[PDB]
């Protein structure tokens, strides 16, 4: 169950 | 941009004995960037139905790859893996050695 | 096994003059991969690839979907403010690696996370292990790294890290524990090739192991042959096992003096081989 991620 | 070539294991899934199916694998890994070209070939000429698993990538971000396909292996059958990548000159070729 | 991890793995690929880039997804738990998403294949859903991973019900493949096309975005816009970060053209092709996970014991703990980027190959950003603050690599990534700490990305993650993630890994070793739990151990055995009259070739086989870890190490005389040893990265066979070997040059008359050495969580005890003719 994946996670998010953020813009650089 | 770090560039790392790959390195390239040819082998069988079982033992080899000649004339019992099994597979043939070519391991592609610690290579960068990921886009590469790989073939298994039967005397020198590329066998078709090849399927390969989902590109991933180790500790150290470099990429790995396993082609495979079945083959009924003998005494007289080369096999080998044909591998293209930027960081090459020509195409690498490793043949398969039923010892390794 | 004593500990466990679940980790994804994202590639993104940018290619100028032929659509938005390559996005390449995979989960593992352990040395085995359960989901796949992969930007050119035409069903645009996460797909399962190990057979426990089927028991899931319908809203999971709708939101594990969901997510990771959301992830894809934002990875395509992430290739975009790296061009501009490191003033590069937009005629290159480059890739962002992205990666992350957690190990928990067997007791269930947690023992740690991971949440990192890397960009042609080159690490740009990691959350370090108190889960607190980021490694930042260059001055590019400084950037990304004032933005994540103003917006606490660092908190988020830990918070999922520590929960989402274990809760996840948990569930998928309880629905795969026929295979998930398994601990193999090598089959071992030991092949001797002349090289001349003066040489010939020790070889170390371990084939059938599971999980992938593995030490195999050559002694001569009780001591560590590191600088002397050929060792072959630890390969998969195909069938869900592995195989490593490990080889010396040896002086003819003198194989006794060899031992080969092999460590893996399957094993009772610690393998000592000797070459026996
Ligand atoms: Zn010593």
């Amino acid at each position: 169950r994946a996670g998010f991620v953020a813009n650089f | 941009a770090i560039q790392r070539t790959p390195k390239i294991q040819v082998y069988s899934r079982h033992p080899a004995e000649n004339g019992k199916s099994n597979f043939l694998n070519c391991y592609v890994s610690g290579f960068h960037p990921s886009d590469i070209e790989v073939d298994l070939l039967k005397n020198g000429e590329r066998i078709e139905k090849v399927e390969h698993s989902d590109l991933s990538f180790s500790k150290d971000w470099s990429f790995y790859l396993l082609y495979y396909t079945e083959f009924t292996p003998t005494e007289k059958d080369e096999y080998a893996c044909r591998v293209n990548h930027v960081t090459l000159s020509q195409p690498k070729i490793v043949k398969w050695d039923r010892d390794m | 096994a004593g500990s466990h991890s679940m980790r994804y793995f994202y590639t993104s690929v940018s290619r100028p003059g032929r659509g938005e880039p390559r996005f390449i997804a995979v989960g593992y738990v352990d040395d085995t991969q359960f989901v796949r998403f992969d930007s050119d294949a035409a069903s645009q859903r996460m797909e399962p690839r190990a057979p426990w991973i089927e028991q899931e019900g319908p809203e999971y493949w709708d939101e594990e979907t969901g997510k990771v096309k959301a992830h894809s975005q934002t990875d395509r816009e992430n290739l975009r403010i790296a061009l501009r970060y490191y003033n590069q053209s937009e005629a290159g092709s480059h890739t962002l690696q992205m990666m992350f996970g957690c190990d928990v014991g067997s007791d269930g703990r947690f023992l740690r996370g991971y949440h990192q980027y890397a960009y042609d190959g080159k690490d740009y950003i990691a959350l370090k292990e108190d889960l607190r603050s980021w490694t930042a690599a260059d001055m590019a990534a400084q950037i990304t790294k004032r933005k994540w700490e103003a917006a606490h990305v660092a908190e988020q993650q830990r918070a999922y890290l520590e929960g989402t993630c274990v809760d996840g890994l948990r569930r998928y070793l309880e629905n795969g524990k026929e295979t998930l739990q398994r601990t193999d151990p090598p089959k071992t055995h030991m092949t001797h090739h002349p090289i001349s009259d003066h040489e010939a070739t020790l070889r170390c086989w371990a084939l059938g192991f599971y999980p992938a870890e593995i030490t195999l190490t050559w002694q001569r005389d009780g001591e560590d042959q590191t600088q002397d040893t050929e060792l072959v990265e630890t390969r998969p066979a195909g069938d869900g096992t592995f195989q490593k070997w490990a080889a010396v040059v040896v002086p003819s008359g003198e194989e006794q003096r060899y031992t080969c050495h092999v460590q893996h969580e399957g094993l009772p005890k610690p393998l000592t081989l000797r070459w026996e003719p």
